[PDB]
């Protein structure tokens, strides 16, 4: 063979030369910096009214709204501060496994097993929310909507590849592939114009919305890759293993950057975000318990333990008043 | 969207009629419904309210318990029926909708009002004049008082702004003193804290001249300003 | 404390929406959700037309009182299983497999699927029905030869009925755990409503023993 | 040093049937038709150890009634609303069970949460009617001792004794041989053990509490009063033992139940 | 021929890399998250009257 020796050795040089310029751990710097203390935080608000496990919840662009999506077939949107059902929605499909929230809070969009992005509007002049789109054509269940403006959004799906629709059209503007398994999870970043999605295949990789082109490839876990986030920076993403390691990478050292991984913990994370100032790690867990780490030494710097279910899906408001947390016993909590 | 009321006419006192507004183009049972009325050349002045679901009613101090309010959810037509009606009834009673939820315009649409006539504490909203000549291209500012601070505790300061083009119906401005309603030009502004509130028209153009009102809906009873009409 | 005519509107609006909510889930709980399952080119477009009639693919039946409502999985590529925990709580799991599964070796893969389903944590603890259900070559294939050509655990006589219980036999090997669930096996001809009636006494079966489960009693 | 343990039985009863109550508040698993009779059954045996019990035990202590004619008549219609509340709480709960198992897929068309609170209200009103008798038996004595104004009716008493323990109990008996036998034909495909015990369990605790009570009732309403008072608060604290183990039973058997119990 | 060719120049891409070490972007995280400490609610927690919750 030719074309796989010269893979081969590219891959081991290129590796080497970023061993070669590593230079040292985050923990090697940061030791010096003071720890957090314990975040002790308390569950200042529980929303009920689910009947089923919830699986995705996204938050508001003003910090103030939620959507929850249930295997009960509802889509659920609330006011974080009342604990107000704001709307209630019948989908298509109750075998929900992700959802969104327009950026500019006009639509919604949430999609699953049945392989359909469906994306509902809410500011109708009738009253109702319909569906203002039926997005269609990934051969696989679908994951982590994530919008991009009111007429353009990405999806992740279990065909081992992601995909950006103009909502207009309602066709696959773009197609990221090079997967070689299911892709669980896709973040946008901050300014929207890349993405980061990891996969079955123990693998994630950062992705350009406007080339279409695998810019990057980040390994390091052994097991599925089941949630990823963006630094609010938009400079590093940490992904949720279902090896029970959760792993903050960054996309310019094409390396990890550290490890939150402890021994109690046996099962894999569910769900990652972030606090807004990019310190404290929020890990939801399949102990039916979160875990709040701190971002820069790794320590579980206080816990949500609640839920008596395990805990699926995690948001930090934008501006960080808060942290959404939801679990398969059909309950919301809302800490601070 | 399209609200259409009927049962207007002319009535002898001490009679009872009945008036329909029969939606047709959204979610009726979803939204909540009111009755505004106005008397000939007078100002606006609420009638009654009916949430969703018909489990709030709310009716005008003046003719509490005369009138009555229904809603037929599954039909979509909405019902008030008046059981005695003085000299003073008479005016155009309005359907408007209401939805209440974070976020929502609860006075963004108005029925086409239907015509009235029959033959012969509560915070006080202040309009300061009744006629206001202006040319076209000049920014114009409008001010009503009340009597308490509508700034709840919650920071919504419960302002409406209509205006009431000549022969049409009201049409909501700004539904909380801040924030434009659907469909408006984006001309128009409005500010104003504690009592005091102003409505400030940049770029006047021909068609903005009307009656422009200011309503309070930060508790019931809701009441409406005495009118400031614009002359061109 | 005193609450805003707007916000009180708010509140009022939410209950509607939770009314709703409440009296839909018990609709829910009314009906009997069978997860479908099959292997390949076993046969699934028969018992599914027999029934009172992209992705995942639910059907719905209502036959004696009862909405029956099945997910087939024939529209899923992905192997991965990282979807059935989505399946919880299922009534049942119709497991289909034919006689004619060594046309197409069956063994290994027929048998490392259910010691999946036994293994799986989620489906332990619910009833599998298992469907045999045509009668038109399940015996016209057996005289070929003895089964040592993909099935070395036996090299015995192979009539239709003794071999076909020395596979339901070796079956009942596969189950880790007879406690909890029970195989409810069906060999039948494929000509009537035989499959229906089967599943809807393996349906009553199964949740007259959930009753006592709760009374305490089974 | 018999009061000490008296007290100690009642406050136990409070304690526990509260914490039943609390479960069915908290869980939302626990949310289902087959555990509001245990509700109405812990409200029933929590009215009994809460209003009822503490009262008769200040009155053996004192050998004397000394809160007067008015509390007289309101513990004793408490007691008798509470008890026949047990009672019937039991005996719904029963029926709930054989209804369920005998007709499992009829009855998810009538097992609705509505019906379920209909029963239970249906129940308390029905317990509840004795207070007609007990406030109004004159209408239609020595002041030391609380009493009703019919504990020498030889027909009510009997009448009484019927409706409250012995039909309930023949019809317990009769549902529950019924689930026994659909629990042994279900097992003939070790496992009929856990069922005799449970249901032997049940249907002696029950018998064995209420019975010696009931037999004291249609005896001294025979006798016209030549038997003994001691032996009359022996029987009343046995019936009130019965819904001090009734949280031990019913909602024990029930794993949601133990899990809800352990976590708090 | 063409099969992994793409695979492999999408490997070449991943060896022309904008490579800022983890040291160089060690101190880039500990920056960010020093100079918005002051902006998070939840690491700082913030008085009672300012809390929404
Ligand atoms: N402890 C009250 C016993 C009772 C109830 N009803 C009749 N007797």
């Amino acid at each position: 063979d030719q074309l796989r020796q010269e893979a081969e050795q590219l891959k081991n040089q290129i590796r080497d030369a970023r061993k070669a310029c590593a230079d040292a751990t985050l923990s090697q710097i940061t030791n010096n910096i003071d720890p957090v203390g314990r975040i002790q935080m308390r569950t200042r608000r529980t929303l009920r009214g689910h009947l089923a496990k919830i699986y995705a919840m996204h938050w508001g662009t003003d910090s103030r709204l939620l959507v929850s999506a249930s295997q009960d077939g509802k889509l659920i949107i609330w006011d974080s501060y009342t604990t107000n059902k704001v709307h209630a929605i019948p989908l298509r499909s109750s075998w929900v496994m992700t959802c969104a929230y327009a950026p500019s809070g006009n639509y919604v969009a949430c999609g699953g097993l049945d392989n359909i992005c469906s994306i509902y509007n809410l500011k109708t002049r009738e009253g109702n929310v319909r569906v203002s789109r039926e997005l269609a054509g990934h051969t696989g269940y679908l994951s982590c909507c994530r919008f991009l403006d009111d007429n353009q959004i990405v999806t992740s799906s279990g065909d081992t590849t992601c995909a950006l629709w103009d909502i207009e059209t309602g066709q696959q503007t773009t197609t990221f592939t090079g997967h070689t398994g299911d892709v669980m999870s896709l973040s946008l970043a901050p300014d929207t114009r890349l993405f980061v999605s990891g996969a079955c295949d123990a693998s994630a990789k950062l992705w350009d919305v406007r080339e279409g082109m695998c810019r990057q490839t980040f390994t390091g876990h052994e097991s599925d890759i089941n949630a990823i986030c963006f630094f609010p920076n938009g400079n590093a993403f940490a992904t949720g293993s279902d090896d029970a390691t959760c792993r903050l990478f960054d996309l310019r050292a094409d390396q990890e950057l550290m490890t939150y991984s402890h021994d109690n913990i046996i099962c894999g994370i569910t769900s990652v975000s972030f606090s807004k100032s990019g310190r404290l790690l929020l890990a939801g867990y399949d102990d039916f318990n979160c875990n709040v780490w701190d971002a820069l030494k790794a320590d579980r710097a206080g816990v949500l333990a609640g839920h008596d279910n395990r805990v699926s899906c995690l948001g930090v408001t934008d501006d960080g008043m808060a942290v959404a947390t939801g679990s398969w016993d059909s309950f919301l909590k809302i800490w601070n | 969207v399209q609200l259409v009321e009927s049962g207007g006419g002319l009535v002898q006192p001490g009679g009872s009629r009945k008036l329909s507004c029969s939606a047709s183009g959204f979610a009726f049972s979803s939204f909540g419904m009111h009755w505004v009325r106005q008397a000939p050349e007078k100002g606006l002045e609420w009638v009654a309210y009916i949430s969703s679901g018909s489990g709030t009613i709310y009716y005008a101090d003046t003719v509490k318990g005369r009138f009555t309010i229904s809603r037929d959810d599954p039909k979509n037509t909405l019902f008030l029926q008046m059981t005695s009606l003085r000299s003073e009834d008479t005016a155009m009673y309005y359907c408007v909708r209401s939805i209440y939820y974070y976020g929502s315009s609860p006075f963004d649409f108005w029925g086409q009002g239907t015509t009235l006539t029959v033959s012969s504490s509560d915070i006080v909203m202040t309009q300061a004049t009744s006629s206001v000549p202006v040319t076209p291209g000049e920014s114009v500012s409008i001010s009503c008082r009340s009597s308490k601070s509508l700034l709840h505790s919650n920071g919504n300061t419960y302002l409406y702004w209509f205006l009431q083009r000549p022969g049409q119906s009201p049409q909501l401005l700004i539904y909380r003193m801040s924030n434009l309603a659907s469909g408006v030009p984006d001309r128009f502004s409005g500010s104003g804290s504690g009592t005091a509130f102003t409505l400030t028209i940049s770029r006047l153009e021909a068609e903005d001249v009307g009656v422009y009102y200011c309503m309070q809906h930060l508790e019931y009873p809701l009441t409406f300003g005495a009118g400031t009409k614009l002359e061109l | 404390c005193t609450l805003s005519a707007e916000d009180k509107a708010a509140v009022e609006r939410s209950k509607m929406i939770d009314r709703n909510l409440r009296e839909d889930g018990e609709k829910a709980a009314r009906e009997v959700k069978l997860l479908l399952l099959g292997a390949g080119e076993s046969g699934k477009s028969t018992i599914v037309k027999q029934m009172k009639i992209t992705g995942i693919v639910e059907t719905h039946f209502t036959f004696k009182d009862l909405h029956f409502k099945m997910f087939d999985v024939g529209g899923q590529r992905s192997e991965r299983k990282k979807w059935i925990h989505c399946f919880e709580g299922v009534t049942a799991i119709i497991f289909c497999v034919a006689l004619s599964d060594y046309d197409l070796n069956r063994m290994h893969e027929s048998m490392k699927l259910f010691d999946s389903i036994c293994n799986n944590k989620w489906f332990t603890d619910t009833s599998i029905i298992l469907f045999l259900n045509k009668k038109d070559l399940f015996e016209e294939k057996i005289k070929k030869s003895p089964l040592t050509i993909c099935y070395p655990e036996y090299a015995g006589s192979n009539t239709y009925e003794e071999a076909a219980a020395y596979i339901q036999c070796q079956f009942e090997d596969l189950n880790k755990r007879k406690d909890t669930k029970e195989i409810y096996t069906h060999f039948t001809c494929a000509t009537d409503t035989k499959n229906v009636q089967f599943v809807f006494d393996a349906v009553t079966d199964v949740i007259i023993k959930n009753n006592l489960k709760d009374c305490g009693l089974f | 040093p018999l009061v000490v343990v008296l007290s100690t039985i009642c406050l136990v009863t409070v304690g526990l049937n509260l914490l039943v109550l609390y479960a069915v508040r908290s869980e939302r698993k626990l949310h289902t038709v087959g555990n509001l009779y245990i509700v109405s059954l812990s409200v029933a045996d929590l009215i009994v150890g809460a209003v009822v019990m503490p009262m008769n035990i200040l009155y053996l202590l004192m050998s004397k009634w000394s809160l007067g004619r008015p509390l007289c008549l309101f513990w004793l219609s408490m007691d008798y609303v509470a008890s026949t509340a047990s009672i019937f709480s039991v005996f719904i709960l029963c029926i709930d069970r054989y209804r369920s198992v005998q007709q499992p897929l009829r009855y998810l068309k009538y097992r609705t949460k509505t019906r379920a609170s209909a029963t239970i209200l249906g129940a308390w009103f029905l317990s509840f009617l004795w207070v007609i008798p007990i406030l109004g038996w004159n209408h239609f004595r020595r002041e030391d001792k609380c009493e009703t104004d019919f504990y020498d009716v030889t027909w009510f008493k009997v009448m009484t004794a019927i409706i409250n323990f012995y039909l309930p109990t023949l019809l317990m008996l009769w549902f529950y041989a019924k689930i026994y036998k659909a629990v042994r034909q279900h097992c003939q495909h070790n496992r009929e053990r856990k069922a005799a015990k449970q249901l032997g369990f049940i249907m002696a605790a029950f018998i064995l509490c209420w019975i010696p009570y009931f037999i004291f009732f249609m005896v001294i309403a025979f006798c016209k009063n030549c038997c003994n008072e001691h032996l009359h608060m022996f029987t009343i604290w046995l019936g009130y033992i019965n819904s001090t183990l009734n949280p031990l039973i019913y909602p024990l058997c029930n794993e949601n139940f133990k899990k809800t119990f352990k976590r708090i | 021929i063409a099969q992994a060719r793409k695979l492999v120049e999408q490997l070449k891409m991943e060896a022309n890399i904008d490579r800022i070490k983890v040291s160089k972007a060690a101190a880039d995280l500990m920056a960010y998250c020093e100079a918005h400490a002051k902006e998070d609610p939840l690491l700082t927690p913030v008085p009672a009257s300012e809390n929404p919750f």
